[PDB]
């Protein structure tokens, strides 16, 4: 604090001034700036309102009031560097940058009376958190997980460019032409259709509108900015891909310019393998760092400071239970209803009228009938009284005081206080159509007056309250962060969307609510690419410094993103780890007290059991699951379609044979083997039938044994969530109902919006094409029903569902901030406040969602893990390094003989080379992003030049290495045939463009595969890589479920709706349908990747246009559709949900020891190295070494696992000899045992007498020696 | 002998010698195309027409 | 004048995916394998 050698205390008494207060009014003040930055209201083209000069002028007091406190920090501390003692603090030097910063901008405003510089003043409210000491400490831990993502992040930074460029060349100006009509230069296209690429001839897609023809100057796809034209571009479509929003979209515009036989290679491989392998990866890394610091905290004291605390509080009830009966214990019915209270009538009888009350809300629906309206207030009478009598008996009956000690009671008072304030409410004659309904809800919360008897449901609450508590610093921090960007959304897009179009941008950044909305929204990432679009338009274009703002959206989604994984990580882990601990505390406690009252037909046997019969079997379910693949839906009378109807009638002949023989041998699975059977020689209403002739893949669930037990696991998961479902699903309904109370009959509205009522929308109007007054044609008018509404209880619940998946959900926001009164259409802007109630649902269902899945989790664990235990004399990091140590084994180096090929060796074994090879990969790396659209023909050689004099260099490598390992040990290393494999594919690369210009572009990407090289030298990402590509196949059966999943599901698809014809502007058309197999599979992987799934589902309803091939009595085109729907959507979602869910777990779990490593201490990471040593000294293994270079191995290794920075004469000479150690020969000790004394030595480590006591435990708890160990025991 | 003489490596190893053959049959039969004008019907390959 | 093709475009689309798959798999089938165990190394003693 004191300088200790500063100037006197003429003025310092400064230090005196800064003591409670003053924190506190810099603090209001740096609020009070939050509050001015935020009144601000962004005009377009310069213009400006009378309130924005007022916050100018305002500007100045705060500029003042924060420039003199940062003189008033340099006066006191110290002299120049003593103030630089200020600065010392990192958080000093933000607050100079703001004020300075500042001020600047004023006076430079000033002199030139810059528009830019006032875009760092949202920068203050930062400030907020230098106060708030204890945002600084979340603004820590987030910092210090963040630090061992390094590794991933490289991979993720590597796997986009290796794809953009892919992307580049593959795809390098192809889309740039469209259908026009023609002579015009406008753009033809359908009504709800985008524009996208086209092509004459070709395998693209050709014109297909009347008077249309293809053109070529087009500026591309998304008003030319979603395309791989260049390097950036390409670059920025890849990542917009990743992040899986608007994919397909780009998936669809690449097809119909190429064709659609090759390009979804391209793109499923990058949305799997990037995407969610990526996700899979950052998921387990997390996990296993939240895991170790959890450990940190639990292992030091927190254990103590949450069970006391629960321990002393229901103690406490009970203490004061003890109390208030003590106390309690004029006429005999008040004791007669004394008995009645506790008894089990009045429990199930209050579950009587509740059970009135809640039928009636759901009842209520737009247009019902008037018997109902009477009915439900008839009860609702017959209800209030009846709510006004028990509480008047109760509170008259058992005295007036206690009444007031239930926490239940003190609601019972509130609900008779306001049910009967409503009667003469609704009567005086003021309410308004929006209150007198927000009021009829409230009769809702008498469905909690149940929760008194639902003992379940208190208690998870105060565990939900818990974890709530816990990230409530961590919650601020999001807050802060939505807060910041919504204000620099105002800055660089408020006032700007103003195209003179007359299309619609509801998401924008005018205001502050609408901000924070859009924020909300990129941050869900629904839509997040279309927002982008606006504010790159709102610039100029795709161009140069137009572009340079898809920046900001970039940073926000990536960031705000990783705040939410924080969130909730940290809620998982700390709930999770309290379930374990309190549910087995309470476990502990529960058994405790219970033992306190205590205290001919063998061959047939022969060919069924023989093994071949299965083998010939189980490839007649594949080809009998190929038969149901192959079938064409809309033509029943093909060649193709009766050809296919003969392996019908071959198959299910010979599973009856195997049905047949089964019970001349043997008198729940084998009731599905009846079944199948019958259906085929049945269906040979039939149309029921033949979807449930897919059920074929779901005999093979018994033949494997592997698939067998996967889905006795996956039926177990959904058994151990009760409580916090019940909770969400009465969460759902409640919403539901607010839903149907605020928006019932509102979501109607007219073609054009003009007409306010259904009377008006009749006849016909203008519309205009790209809001020409000139360019009009004539429409009728319709009154039309929004298809996800809040009519009922059954629908605003569907919409729930949709806005839970957070498709289309801003849509739906929008339709209902413009809701207006029953009966009449929109009002653009009308209620903003119902932004609010969407927000809420959104983040409660996150939470709840959250806790369910990890709930789920637990199961999982306890079914491995959890369930298991292991207390032998040897703990977790015992196992994973002596049974390593084991199980070891050699490796292979190659030295060679003589000074000729040694030498070349020792040059491509060098340094120099590593490095060197390493930047030309660099190099022709950045020689690759080079390219785009529309070079010159001097840079067209110059890349004919380079790549044949890469391909030169690398052949030339090769050279050397070969001539260097004989070709034995070349071809020897797993990265040396890669080597190979890419010289001589980019060599034919290069001859082929030879070839052709003397007298493919499947070649060119060769060249691109060498980056793969780079991962030859990474020995983290090469780590963590093989880490998890080794687990995705040791839980090869959970990947097979989820493949059985999406067949079956296309199966039964293609059938359902595989006749709706294939029309424009349609979510059913030529990239989206299910005509054939391979297409009904993209669509469903569209689903679960979640793109506008509700709009297909919709696409596939009841009334769609038949194909022509599709058969019909003349007059029935449109009865093509099925509200089956409904139920095959959903069911997929969540089917395919919770394998994915149960997917990451799997993967993650089995991979725990290398995540939750806390690679301080040890790993094999250690043992690795030791080998690598020992190759030095093992030019093949051969067992043991010289005794003369154990001296020299012990002088190689790290201190944690050999010896230190010190020299090895005194601890390293003494301890080599002390420490056991096998004696064979002279130069003979072995590699299999002197790894364990050395790693016996670091840990676990014994006295004398017991060395038979280490080779005691090495049999029991470990595998069988196999007998290894007899050098490893002695 | 462990990846030279395992039969998951033969099996293999024999299918190769299926398609050693059927590449060898297309690269002699010029048989892949029809031009059906309607008699001008040809039959196109790689090395005779 | 159209196009047909029977006996020598399907041979060598059967060839084609013989020799592309049976060569991608022989490619797996004949490296050392992923060791599985953090002792296991590709490429190593024996
Ligand atoms: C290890 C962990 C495991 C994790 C498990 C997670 C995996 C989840 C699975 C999702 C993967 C999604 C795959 C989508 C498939 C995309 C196919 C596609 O869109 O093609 C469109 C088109 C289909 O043509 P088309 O029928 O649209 O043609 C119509 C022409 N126009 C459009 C002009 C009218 O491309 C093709 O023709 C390629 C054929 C598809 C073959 C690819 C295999 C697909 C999957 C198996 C079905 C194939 C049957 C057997 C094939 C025999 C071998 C060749
Ligand atoms: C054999 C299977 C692959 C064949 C690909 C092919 O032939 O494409 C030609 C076609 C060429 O299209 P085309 O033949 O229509 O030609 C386009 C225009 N002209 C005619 C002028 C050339 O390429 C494509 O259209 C799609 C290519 C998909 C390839 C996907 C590779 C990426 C997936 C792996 C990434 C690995 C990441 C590792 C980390
Ligand atoms: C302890 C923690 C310490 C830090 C706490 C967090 C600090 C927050 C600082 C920012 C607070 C700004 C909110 C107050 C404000 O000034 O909002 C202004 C905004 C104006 O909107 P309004 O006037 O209603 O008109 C809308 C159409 N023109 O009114 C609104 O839009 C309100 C929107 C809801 C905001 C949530
Ligand atoms: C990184 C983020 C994006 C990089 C920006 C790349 C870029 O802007 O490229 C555009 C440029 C196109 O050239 P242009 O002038 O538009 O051609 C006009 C002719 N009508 O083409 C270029 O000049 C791009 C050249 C640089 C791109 C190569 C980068 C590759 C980096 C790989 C790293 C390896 C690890
Ligand atoms: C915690 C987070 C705290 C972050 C707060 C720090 C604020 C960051 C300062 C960003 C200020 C950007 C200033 C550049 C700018 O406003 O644009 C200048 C230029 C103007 O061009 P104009 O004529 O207005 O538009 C037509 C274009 N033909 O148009 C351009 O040149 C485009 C440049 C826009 C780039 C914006 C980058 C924002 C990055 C967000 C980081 C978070
Ligand atoms: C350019 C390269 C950017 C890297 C992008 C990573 C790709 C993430 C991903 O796999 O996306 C899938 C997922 C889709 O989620 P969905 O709900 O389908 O939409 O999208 C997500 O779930 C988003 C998860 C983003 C988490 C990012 C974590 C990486 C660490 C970033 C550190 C930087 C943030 C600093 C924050 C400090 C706070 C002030
Ligand atoms: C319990 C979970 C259910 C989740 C909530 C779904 C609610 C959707 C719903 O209520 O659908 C009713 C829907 C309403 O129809 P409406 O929008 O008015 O349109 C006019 C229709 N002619 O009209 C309908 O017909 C929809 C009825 C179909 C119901 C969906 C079927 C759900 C199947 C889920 C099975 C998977 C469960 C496995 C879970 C694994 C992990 C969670
Ligand atoms: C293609 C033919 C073969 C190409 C693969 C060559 C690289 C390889 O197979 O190595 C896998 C490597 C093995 O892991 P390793 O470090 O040996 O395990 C020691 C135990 N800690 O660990 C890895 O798996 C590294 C990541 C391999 C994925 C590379 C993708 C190649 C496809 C192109
Ligand atoms: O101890 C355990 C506590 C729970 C925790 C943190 C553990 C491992 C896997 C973790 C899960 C990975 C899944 O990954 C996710 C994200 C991706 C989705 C496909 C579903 O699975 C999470 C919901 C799931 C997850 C984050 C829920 C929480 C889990 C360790
Ligand atoms: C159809 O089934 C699935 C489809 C897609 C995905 C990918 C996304 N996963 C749901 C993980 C998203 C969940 C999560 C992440 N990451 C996330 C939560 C909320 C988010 O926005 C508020 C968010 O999306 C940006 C991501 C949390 C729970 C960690 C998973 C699926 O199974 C869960
Ligand atoms: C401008 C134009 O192409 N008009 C055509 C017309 O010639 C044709 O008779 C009819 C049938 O396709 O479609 C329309
Ligand atoms: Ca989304
Ligand atoms: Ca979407």
């Amino acid at each position: 604090f004191c300088l200790t050698l500063q100037n006197p205390l003429r003025k310092a008494c400064i230090s005196i001034v800064e003591w409670k207060p003053f924190e506190t009014i810099i603090l209001l003040t740096i609020f009070a700036n939050c509050v001015a930055l935020a009144v601000y209201l962004p005009m377009p083209e310069d213009d400006n309102n009378s309130l924005n000069l007022g916050l100018e002028k305002l500007e100045y007091f705060f500029l003042t009031v924060f420039s003199i406190e940062a003189a008033m920090k340099i006066i006191a501390y110290g002299f120049l560097f003593h103030q630089d003692a200020y600065l010392r603090s990192g958080w000093n030097v933000l607050d100079f940058i703001i004020v300075f910063l500042g001020v600047f901008t004023a006076i430079l405003e000033q002199v030139n009376v810059v528009k830019a510089l006032r875009a760092f003043r949202v920068l203050r409210p930062l400030r907020l958190v230098s106060g708030v000491p204890s945002l600084q400490v979340v603004l820590n831990s987030i910092f210090k997980a963040m630090l061992p993502l390094f590794h991933i992040a490289l991979l993720v930074l590597f796997m986009v460019i290796i794809y953009a460029i892919i992307g580049l060349e593959l795809f390098k100006g192809k889309m740039h032409k469209t259908c026009y009509y023609i002579g015009t230069d406008i753009v033809a296209t359908v009504e709800n259709e985008k524009p996208s690429p086209c092509a004459r001839t070709g395998s693209g897609r050709p014109c297909t509108i009347n008077g249309s023809e293809c053109r070529g100057g087009w500026p591309g796809p998304n008003h030319g900015i979603t395309h791989f034209d260049n390097f950036g571009f390409s670059m920025l479509t890849v990542y917009q891909c990743i992040t899986m929003e608007g994919w397909t979209d780009v998936l669809y515009w690449v097809n119909d310019a190429i064709g659609n036989e090759w390009p979804w290679i391209y793109f499923v491989t990058l949305i799997l393998l990037g995407s969610f392998f990526i996700l899979n990866l950052v998921l387990g890394v997390l996990s296993g760092e939240f895991t170790k610091e959890r450990e940190k905290a639990k292992s030091r004291g927190t254990f103590q400071k949450l069970r006391e605390k629960q321990q002393l509080e229901e103690d406490l009830r009970g203490y004061m239970s003890w109390i208030t009966q003590g106390e309690v214990m004029n006429r005999v019915f008040r004791w007669k209803c004394h008995d009645l209270v506790k008894s089990r009538v009045f429990y199930w009888l209050v579950i009587l009228i509740v059970a009135l009350n809640t039928l009636s809300i759901a009842s209520e629906h737009h247009n019902q009938p008037l018997w109902l309206t009477h009915l439900q207030d008839i009860a609702n009478r017959v209800l209030l009284s009846l709510f006004t009598i028990e509480m008047l008996l109760k509170m008259y009956g058992l005295g007036l005081r206690q009444y007031f000690m239930s926490i239940f009671n003190r609601f019972d008072c509130f609900v008779v206080c306001s049910g009967i304030l409503e009667l003469l409410l609704v009567e005086s004659g003021a309410m308004t159509p929006l209150g007198i309904s927000v009021l009829r809800c409230i009769r809702l919360l008498r469905l909690f007056k149940i929760t008194k008897y639902w003992t379940s449901l208190s208690n998870l609450v105060a565990s939900l309250l818990n974890s709530i508590r816990s990230i409530a610093s961590l919650l601020l921090l999001l807050f802060l962060f939505i807060i910041i960007f919504a204000l620099l959304g105002m800055q660089l897009f408020g006032g700007r969307y103003d195209f003179e179009d007359t299309e619609v941008r509801r998401s924008n950044f005018d205001n502050f609510p609408q901000a924070l909305i859009s924020v909300f929204q990129v941050l869900t990432g629904e839509d997040w690419n279309s927002v982008m679009y606006n504010g790159i338009m709102a610039y100029g274009g795709p161009s140069y410094p137009g572009v340079l703002v898809c920046i900001y959206f970039i940073i926000l989604f990536v960031c705000g993103n990783y705040i939410l994984l924080n969130v909730f990580l940290a809620i998982a882990v700390d709930n999770l780890a309290e379930a374990e601990s309190l549910t087995s505390a309470q476990k502990a406690k529960a058994e405790e007290r219970k033992r306190r009252k205590m205290s001919v037909r063998v061959l047939c046997h022969r060919i069924v059991n023989a093994t071949w019969f299965t083998n010939f079997i189980l490839l007649f379910i594949l080809l009998s699951s190929a038969a149901l693949a192959a079938e064409d839906p809309i033509r029943a009378e093909s060649v193709r379609n009766q050809i296919l109807g003969y392996f019908d009638i071959a198959f299910t002949s010979v599973f009856t044979v195997e049905i047949v023989l089964k019970m001349t041998t043997y008198g729940y699975f084998n009731i599905l083997d009846l079944l199948v059977v019958a259906v085929s020689l049945i269906s040979m209403v039939v149309k029921i039938l033949r979807v449930l002739r897919v059920l074929r893949p779901l005999r093979a669930i018994n033949r494997a044994k592997g698939l067998k037990h996967v889905v006795q696991c996956v039926f177990v998961a959904i058994r151990t969530i009760g409580n916090i479902v019940l909770v969400t699903t009465l969460l759902q309904f409640m919403f539901a109902c607010i839903g149907v109370q605020l928006f019932k009959g509102k979501f109607f509205s007219c073609n054009d919006l003009s007409k306010m009522t259904e009377e008006e929308c009749r006849g016909y109007y203008y519309v205009y094409k790209d809001g020409d007054p000139t360019q009009m044609e004539l429409r009728p008018r319709q009154w039309i029903h929004n298809d996800f509404h809040f009519d009922n209880v059954l629908s605003a619940m569907m919409s729930l569902f949709t806005v839970s998946t957070f498709e289309g959900w801003p849509q739906l926001l929008y339709r209902a901030i413009d809701s207006n009164e029953e009966d009449m259409g929109p009002v653009y802007n009308n209620r903003v406040e119902m932004a609010i109630f969407f927000i809420i649902y959104i983040i409660l269902i996150a939470f709840f969602m959250m806790n369910i899945f990890v709930g789920f989790v637990i199961v999982t664990f306890q079914e491995q893990g959890e369930t298991e235990y292991k207390n032998c004399e040897l703990d977790k990091n015992q196992r994973q390094c002596v049974q390593y140590a084991l199980k070891a084994r050699p490796l292979r180096c190659y030295i060679p003989k003589n000074p000729y090929q040694y030498q070349v060796w020792y040059v491509v074994t060098s340094s120099y080379f590593e490095y060197l090879m390493f930047a030309l990969i660099m190099l022709n790396t950045i020689c690759l992003g080079m390219q785009h659209y529309h070079q010159s023909e001097e840079m067209n050689h110059i890349s004919d030049i380079l790549n044949v004099a890469f391909t030169i260099i690398f052949t030339l490598e090769m050279i050397l290495k070969l001539l260097a390992f004989k070709a034995r040990g070349y071809f020897g290393d797993p990265w040396n045939v890669f080597d190979f494999l890419i010289v001589i594919g980019s060599i034919i690369d290069v001859i082929l463009s030879e070839i052709d210009t003397f007298l493919s572009a499947f070649f060119r990407l060769f060249r691109v595969m060498r980056l793969i090289k780079l991962l030859s030298r990474a020995e983290g990402v090469r780590t963590l890589l093989w880490t998890f590509i080794k687990s995705f196949q040791a839980l090869p059966y959970v990947a097979l479920l989820i493949v059985m999943l999406f067949f079956i599901y296309a199966v039964i698809g293609m059938q359902m709706f595989g006749k709706i014809a294939l029309v424009d502007g349609t979510q059913i058309n030529r990239n989206n349908n299910f005509q054939t197999f391979p297409q009904a599979v993209l669509l469903l992987f569209r689903c679960a990747t979640g793109e506008a799934w509700q709009e297909i589902l919709l696409a596939c309803s009841y009334g769609k246009l038949c194909d022509p091939e599709s058969d019909y009595a003349p007059g029935e085109e449109y009865t093509c559709g099925t509200n089956f729907a409904y139920y095959y959507f959903i069911s997929f979602y969540m089917l395919c949900a919770f394998l994915i869910i149960n997917l990451f777990v799997a993967v993650i779990m089995d991979n725990f020891d290398y995540l939750t490593r806390d690679w301080s201490i040890l790993g094999p990471h250690h043992l690795d190295e030791f080998k690598a040593i020992w190759a030095e000294y093992d030019p093949e293994a051969k067992g043991r070494i010289k005794h003369l270079d154990v001296v020299t191995l012990l002088r190689r290794i790290q201190p944690p696992l050999g010896f230190g920075k010190f020299c090895p004469h005194r601890v390293a000479c003494k301890r080599l000899v002390g420490m056991n150690m096998p004696l064979n020969s002279d130069g003979t000790v072995t590699f299999n045992a002197t790894l364990f004394a050395l790693v016996r030595t670091a840990l676990k480590i014994k006295t004398e007498g017991n060395f038979e006591q280490a080779n005691e435990e090495l049999r029991a708890i470990i595998k069988k020696i196999w007998k290894r160990t007899s050098m490893k025991l002695l | 002998m462990s990846p030279t003489e395992a039969p998951k490596v033969r099996v293999t190893l024999f299918c190769i010698l299926v398609g050693i053959v059927l590449a060898m049959t297309a690269v002699v039969s010029d048989h892949w195309a029809v031009l059906s004008p309607h008699c001008e019907a040809a039959h196109f390959g790689l090395w005779r027409i | 004048i159209e196009y047909y093709y029977s006996w020598s475009f399907a041979c060598a689309c059967a060839a084609f995916v013989l020799l592309f798959l049976g060569g991608i798999s022989l490619l797996l089938f004949s490296l050392p394998r992923m060791p599985q165990n953090p002792w296991e190394s590709c490429m190593d003693a024996e």
